[PDB]
């Protein structure tokens, strides 16, 4: 819910520096991605609804337990706010930033081998809405910087011509970029007073909805709660 | 040799391992609590002929005020309540609820998520497996009352094997003449009517004369935890009911015609004590399901 | 002395009627003591929308 | 010999009187006695002695 | 309309502890100085009693 | 070919078409309110050891207060009460109590007599018709729990049809052995102990091999439209109250072992429709007879 | 002439003396007030996070306050209420709690320990005997539904004769397929599959075809009085839950599976007006047994 909330790269940037491994990653077991199930939308239909499971849902999934496996468990936590099911990672790689494991070498993870295609298609990017590839792409663009790859970054994106209109403009490294980017990034915020309490048809809109319909709760007694168990550590 | 077993027991379909935390069991009895109010606010409302008890308890429940243009289902409430039970009845029904939601609607009432306060009785007589000789025949009928016929043509006097499943506490036999049941490597007793058995001592040996065939009528009763809230009528109900609207219409499952029948049957297979809390908090979901389609109908 | 929450429980010496009359007493008005954030969210119910 | 008494009063009963009625009328003064009939808070916890 | 009056579902606090005081006085009758035995006896006749 | 068919569903008598308008169905509710009143006047009677919480709900009920010399009847309301469930089980039954009366009794207490507030489950088993081949046994026997016992004495397997009607929702089918079942015109499965089926999809071909027979156990669920205030527990007690009082001893009826093979019997009749909104009515009047009755013998 | 009988009529052991008094009989009607409002206020504790309605709950019926460091067993009450249900199902038992502590309990509440208020319906069917004459198999299986299956292998048709006793009201008659019944010396109606019969019209001839086996669905009810407060559905629970607790192992005494079946084989047995007495008392017993242990779970 936080950090859904982020609107801009400078937000969304901080927000993962001060955010451990451990809050990307899911001690719920969940089910397995890429299922055709039927589910029950009764507000709409008397019969059951077709979907199909996907890792951006909003819930808990089992990962794999390799390094693809946990640099999806990253990608999803930020663009659908939910980690999957990898065990017993290691305490010393969950205490370090998420933002460590995307920009540092320090960690100890190797992620050279990555295929950006396949991520994406494992992702399910042709469901993705224009604020969740934009966040997809800063990921990427930080993986590809850290090891070098910045021209396959930007091969990647000539043949994803869609994906190029919406390519983040900011140059990792580069701290002016980041100053004066002017992207909008805000998956959740103060609903518009339109917004009612009411289901939706697919898995990843009712659960996207969900977020949005409990961040006004979440924003004022966020802090005394953080605060109640935070003091005396 | 013959083996016979009863048609319920057969091949019991995993159940769910999600939303069976501490914060996922207080949602389910807020979802029975809040249910309970809205049945009894839609019986305020009709005598009195005014929707003022209708609308505090609905929006309280759904969170949401009802209006004219819209259809009145129950809300987040009810589609969460509704998804949840599909998840308990099969591991092949995905988990769809998010966390957050959970949450949310766990903080409506202060309840505490005890499953396992009070005790409820369960009849269903698990017959696991009934061994008969080659010139016998022996058919078994029935979940609740389960009648055993076999018929000897065979010279001499059978002996058939009866193995009740370990978990039932007693198990009452009664037949149509009387007839010799003892247990194994034990004296036969003098032919009588009725028997009381506990499973757990062992299997037990039936002799059968030939001639005219012998039923025999067996009762069984188990002891299963429950919440506090638990009542066997409504859970009941509420299980037909998500039969009937397809909720339990999922891929490589076992449907069975009670919830008796249901608990058993999970209780019998192996990580039985495992599947047996699940389908506990399964049937405080169907409690709290019954009295909210019951409260807002649809045609 | 204290509970879990920062209430204070005192251990005292009293009648048993009366001990049932007053924490009875207390348990009902209790229930209708909700925090402000909770009563917040009631009103917003009521009121229209905008 | 010692013995402790719980004093929550005499309330004199009537044979023919309706029971039930002479309990309401004997609980709404036993609240009053009490102070529990309005809504109330228990402040007690400053009463001690160290 | 007063016989025929049914309890609101959020009733008022104050109701709810006079039912409770009401339910007491008739239960625990000692308490309040009534009872609903006696037994008057000559003082030659010996009963053990509460000592 | 032989046909064999469910006992209770045969031929259903007509129920009666009086006390069936708005006004009569409030008298039906507020019998049922008041009734339950006088049940929980004795639990409230014995907590303060006085019999005026009796007294107030009797006088309510039967408009005149209790009295020691005279067993309880319940006055003008049980009288009422009586003859109305006479008037629902069958037509010839005659419609003797005034619209006056009920319209007097109606107004003891505020109700809504709408009797589709809610739905029920009712579990009796409907078999319309099992049509077997030559050299084949069939015996239907039950209601909540119909066990079809098949014996085949041919030479090769038979088909064996089963027609479960319209008006069941759901059928659930357990064999003592394994059996294959199938619609018509479609390829017959595997051996399976339980089947689940509905009964709009059509008749149904279960393939019965020589040799030991084969017994089917059947269990149905129908959804039916019900006031708020039925209580299926209430209901089937007051069915067999009102059978044992004589309240159904008429000319040219059929009887039944529960309120739940009653109800479906006269819905799996022709123009069916009609007979069930009767038939609700008629059982939350038992409900008040049970409740009525057990605090006043007579 | 063969003879079959139902299994549960058979052997009925006889039931105890004691704790059948005036002063034992308001004991039981004590308990079981005191037992609903003990599982009245766990509910509500729940609830209402507050623990204040159990723990008063639970001194009137302990005698004495709730501990966190020990047993909530129920004191002296549960420990007499549990040794009255063994005295009561057999002779044999033994009698141990003492009439002193019997009535120091009674004195808790007051409660009229009347058990003849109010009447509750069994649905145990007493098939007596079925006579069948030679070359004719007949068996009867079950006791809520008894279900009697005829085959005639003669050369000519069988008359059987059933025998209902004369303790049940109204018995009726469902067959697989239309057969024709009539009283003894009387002569035979046309072939229906329902037939509504009084036990005490006399034993009743069934007229058996040849070839085709009959199966004859038996339904019955019995009116028994009992007190207003009686529940048959706390009592079914309190049945099973005392005999799994193993209070009902006593030498030389018939099991059943229903309280149901218990209380019809006694009313059929020779004394048996005596007999329910005492079993009515039991099935309060049981009521708050069952009650008490749900709400503490030892």
């Amino acid at each position: 819910m936080d950090v859904l909330s982020k609107g801009s790269l400078k937000e969304l940037l901080a927000h993962l520096e001060k955010t451990p491994l451990e809050e990307a990653i899911s001690y719920r077991i969940g089910t397995v991605p890429y299922q055709n199930v039927l589910i029950s939308r009764n507000e709409y239909y008397n019969q059951l609804y077709p979907d199909t499971t996907s890792l951006i849902d909003g819930v808990s999934r089992e990962g794999q337990r390799n390094v693809n496996g946990l640099i999806m468990s990253i990608i999803s936590y930020v663009v659908s706010g939910s980690g999957h099911y990898i065990p017993n990672i290691g305490f010393m790689l969950l205490r370090r930033s998420i933002l460590d494991i995307l920009t540092k070498h320090d960690t100890g993870l190797v992620t050279n081998n990555l295929n950006y295609g396949i991520i994406a298609r494992n992702l399910t990017v042709s469901k993705m809405n224009c604020e969740q590839r934009k966040r997809m792409l800063i990921c990427f663009k930080l993986l590809a910087y850290k090891d070098g790859n910045q021209n396959d970054y930007e091969i990647y994106l000539n043949q994803n011509i869609p994906l190029k209109q919406i390519a983040p403009n900011f140059i990792p490294g580069d701290m002016r970029t980041v100053i004066h980017n002017q992207d909008q990034l805000a998956i959740v915020g103060i609903p518009a007073y339109r917004l009612t309490q009411s289901t939706e048809l697919s898995i990843r809109d009712d659960n996207a909805k969900s977020y949005k319909l409990g961040y006004v709760d979440w924003y004022n007694s966020n802090s005394f709660l953080r605060e109640r168990s935070e003091f005396n550590l | 040799a013959n083996r016979a077993t009863s048609a319920f027991l057969d091949n019991p379909h995993p159940v769910g391992v999600n939303y069976v935390d501490e914060g996922s069991r207080q949602f389910v009895a807020v979802a029975e609590l809040l249910a309970s109010k809205l049945i009894d606010s839609s019986r305020e409302s009709d005598e009195s002929n005014s929707d003022v008890p209708f609308v505090q308890a609905y929006s309280k429940f759904a969170d949401d005020n009802p209006r004219h243009l819209r259809v009145k289902t129950g809300g987040k409430m009810a589609n969460a309540l509704t998804n949840v039970i599909r998840s308990y009845y099969s591991i092949n029904a995905p988990a769809i609820v998010p966390q957050v939601e959970i949450d949310r609607l766990a903080s409506k009432a202060t309840v505490s998520g005890d499953m396992y306060n009070s005790y409820a009785i369960f009849n269903s007589v698990p017959i696991v497996e009934v061994l008969s000789p080659a010139r016998t025949t022996v058919s078994i009928v029935g979940s609740d009352r389960a009648d055993v016929t076999m018929l000897n043509t065979g010279a001499g006097a059978a002996n058939i094997t009866f193995n009740f499943g370990q978990i039932a506490e007693t198990v009452i036999l009664k037949g149509s003449v009387p007839f010799q049941l003892a247990r194994l490597n034990q004296p036969m007793p003098a032919a009588r009517f009725t028997y009381k058995l506990r499973p757990l001592d062992g299997p037990f040996i039936v002799v059968l004369p030939v001639g005219n065939p012998l039923v025999i009528s067996a009762t069984a009763a188990t002891r299963i935890q429950v919440p506090l809230a638990f009542n066997k009528a409504l859970v009941e109900s509420g299980f037909q009911t998500a039969m009937n609207d397809g909720l339990f219409d999922i891929q490589n499952v076992n449907y069975y015609s009670s919830f008796d029948e249901f608990i058993i049957s999970q209780y019998h297979a192996q990580d039985g004590i495992n599947r047996v809390s699940t389908c506990v908090i399964l049937g405080l979901a169907l409690q709290a399901y019954d009295q909210m389609r019951r409260a807002l109908p649809v045609r | 002395y204290p509970d879990a929450d920062g209430n204070d429980v005192s251990i005292i010496f009293s009648g048993a009627m009366s001990h049932a009359i007053f924490t009875y007493a207390q348990s009902q008005w209790n229930k209708n003591i909700i925090k402000l954030d909770d009563y917040i969210r009631e009103i917003t119910l009521t009121v229209p929308k905008q | 010999h010692a013995l402790i008494k719980e004093d929550l009063g005499q309330w004199p009963v009537e044979t023919g009187i309706s029971l039930v009625n002479q309990a309401g009328v004997f609980a709404v003064q036993l609240a009053n006695k009490l102070g529990i009939d309005k809504p109330f808070v228990l402040d007690a916890g400053s009463n001690y002695f160290t | 309309k007063l016989v025929g009056h049914n309890y609101p579902v959020y009733v008022e606090p104050v109701v709810n502890i006079m039912n409770f005081i009401s339910a007491r006085f008739v239960a625990d009758s000692s308490y309040f100085g009534y009872t609903n035995e006696i037994m008057i006896m000559p003082n030659h006749i010996n009963v053990p009693v509460d000592d």
